[PDB]
């Protein structure tokens, strides 16, 4: 039942994201409501999170592959829909497997940003 | 086959139509976004104009006792596809037709529509290019022509469209009484408790010299005209976006109905041909037969 | 797609797309060196200041002529369009290589500058009944010449 | 958006038509009668399925001790043939039918819909959606 509910919620959010794309084009992003602007952020994370690096391309692409378990995927999407991962950057969901990979990528992105800012302050 | 391609040509035309209408949607989108600033910045210029002219009078006594030309200045769009705005305005004008009615419509749709329907009542119109922003000079041009159409006019009315929201466009009215009637009412408000909210305003204007009052009357009348045209433009672009979407969907439904008839036609065309060939193959086989078999039947 | 009315605006992608769609017009096959060079010039924006009508004439001068040598301004040592044997060097070494990239840009820059200075300037100043016809015939001939 | 009486009842009827398993005759007809008579006008569209479930698989009046009907209690499946026989508009079964419907509507609006309209927590929202999914799939 949890799998079905999550899947339907994802589909509904994606469908709503399409209509909001049209609306923001009509007037603009700021014209949407708080509710709708939170839904345009989660949807973009979902679209990025549905991509995955395949182990078959560990050679010609260079990125380690992932094999996400069924239960892990359900939990990851369920948490994302609720809004638990509303602080993680959008790009942390791009070409990753599972939720732990998202956290690891976010930490690496945060560390890289901190180092770059620290280097800039020196010069 | 021509019949199949007839549908294909028909569907080919609808495809180009969708693209062109799509282009219109984008053009109007930019002008809608540019004109969306008025929504924020409206509703404050016309504050003392209300006191000058805001008079919730009856709709019968105003027109029944007309002894001088009643000039109407309906606002109409140059280009069609706007929606029901022009149609409603015509209904609003048709409902107030009278002996003394004179028409000075705005927009090509206004001139053409009101010239034929009410010949004697139409004198001439004003056409403005939608190239620059609706400015004061355009409003002054409307008023000057209106006066010269009928200087001894009991009232000058402006019938335009108010853009309440993206999907709400009402029909609004600005009635402007000529100088003589306005100063008479301005005189009663100052001298009496009646028109209380206008008591201080009436006395304030009464103190100053006449030429200033005449300038004040013309100035605020121009502002009311400026507001109407500005709102009518914003209602126009908003309406066109709604209408254009309707045309897109109608042209999409046709594309889905002519495609089926095209895919249904090719299937029938293939079947009919093969049946027809295979009915002329059966006939040839049936009419033909094998002759007496000349072989050593005994040798078996 | 939005150019059907609306007074299409000439962004750099459009300023270069039109030239590309005009270079593809040809009658006879093009030698690899001539074709690759012309595409590279239009790709880096050397034709942004060249009107779409004169693109073929610009290509013809680049291939069958050499403005730099004509005006005694060429400084490249080996990279000249009249050296038809550079084709295999370009095939082995891409135009985006230090061996050829430096001289290639120099020649294109010099050719573009000379063309705008001398030829296109006169073209925009044509006002006559016979000069216009001569220009039109010249452009058509260059259209099917390269 | 002008919502007249026909529009409201029609939307409720459409929501009720959403089914997964066949419904017993008594349960279906009773729910249709309640919607037809306007008892669901105050009930939101998204909560109709939950309202119907409480009426068939639950009894609010008995739960909150405000029920006095003698026979017309929905847990009595034997009433189906009695309803099939006379009608739902017969004086024999009309008075009790109205009474239980009014009590069920009053209790539902007082207790359940009021709380459902006061849910903002993300966790509670998820729980509410899961509840609605279950009700829609089960009567
Ligand atoms: O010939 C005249 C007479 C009067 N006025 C004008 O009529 C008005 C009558 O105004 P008031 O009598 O109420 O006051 P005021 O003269 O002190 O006012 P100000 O000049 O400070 O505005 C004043 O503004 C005066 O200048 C003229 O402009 N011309």
């Amino acid at each position: 039942v949890d799998h079905y509910n999550v899947a339907q919620d994802v589909v509904q959010m994606l469908t709503k994201y399409r209509e909001l794309q049209d609306i923001i084009a009509v007037l603009g992003i700021d014209e949407l409501s708080e509710e709708d602007k939170l839904i345009v952020d989660r949807a973009r994370k979902l679209v990025k999170f549905l991509s995955q690096p395949f182990q078959v391309a560990e050679v010609f692409t260079g990125m380690t592959g992932h094999y996400v378990q069924l239960d892990d995927t359900i939990d990851s999407f369920s948490g994302l829909l609720m809004g638990t991962y509303d602080q993680v950057p959008e790009m942390a969901f791009y070409m990753v497997g599972g939720i732990n990979s998202v956290l690891e990528k976010a930490k690496k992105m945060a560390e890289e940003a901190a180092e770059l800012e620290k280097m800039r302050r020196a010069r | 086959s021509g019949k199949l391609r007839l549908y294909k040509e028909k569907l080919e035309g609808y495809n180009r139509f969708y693209s062109i209408v799509k282009t219109i949607k984008m053009v109007t989108l930019a002008k809608y976004r540019a004109a969306q600033g008025r929504i924020r910045t409206r509703d404050f210029s016309l504050r003392y104009t209300e006191l000058a002219f805001s008079k919730p009078q009856a709709s019968r006594d105003a027109v029944v006792a007309a002894k001088n030309a009643l000039v109407y200045i309906p606002i109409t769009t140059n280009r069609g596809s706007c929606g029901a705005l022009n149609s409603n305005i015509v209904r609003c004008i048709d409902s107030v037709v009278s002996s003394k009615m004179v028409l000075m419509p705005v927009g090509k749709r206004g001139i053409d529509s009101f010239s034929k329907l009410y010949p004697d009542e139409f004198r001439y119109g004003i056409i403005n290019d939608m190239k620059e922003s609706m400015h004061f000079g355009y409003a002054t041009f409307v008023i000057e022509n209106a006066y010269e159409v009928s200087k001894d006019a009991d009232r000058y009315q402006v019938i335009f469209n108010r853009f309440v929201s993206a999907g709400v466009q009402r029909n609004a009215v600005y009635n402007i009484p000529s100088y003589e009637k306005w100063k008479e009412d301005l005189a009663d408000a100052a001298s009496s408790d009646n028109q209380k909210n206008r008591y201080l305003f009436a006395n304030a204007l009464q103190n100053e010299e006449e030429q200033l009052i005449r300038d004040f009357f013309d100035f605020h009348a121009a502002l009311a005209v400026l507001n109407a045209v500005g709102e009518n433009e914003l209602s126009e672009q908003a309406a066109r976006l709604v209408a254009v979407e309707g045309q897109l969907t109608n042209i999409s439904s046709l594309q889905q109905r002519t495609s089926s008839l095209y895919n249904k036609t090719r299937q029938f065309g293939i079947t009919a041909a093969l049946i027809e060939i295979l009915s002329a193959m059966s006939s040839l086989e049936g009419n033909a037969m094998k002759g007496v078999r000349r072989n050593k039947f005994w040798e078996g | 797609a939005d150019s059907v009315g609306g007074q299409q605006v000439q962004t750099i992608p459009m300023i270069r797309g039109a030239r590309f769609v005009a270079l593809f017009n040809q009658k006879q096959p093009s030698y690899f060196m001539n074709a690759i060079v012309s595409l590279y010039a239009c790709l880096n924006g050397y034709l942004d200041d060249v009107k779409v009508q004169y693109v073929k004439f610009y290509e013809y001068l680049l291939v069958h002529r050499d403005l730099g040598i004509m005006y005694g301004t060429a400084k490249n040592k080996f990279f000249y369009m009249y050296v038809q044997e550079l084709n295999y060097l370009i095939r082995f070494f891409t135009l985006n290589s230090p061996i050829l990239h430096g001289e290639l840009e120099e020649m294109l820059k010099q050719h573009t500058h000379l063309f705008l200075q001398h030829y296109q300037s006169k073209m925009n100043a044509i006002k006559s009944e016979k000069d216009v016809k001569a220009l039109k015939n010249l452009l058509y001939s260059c259209k099917r010449a390269v």
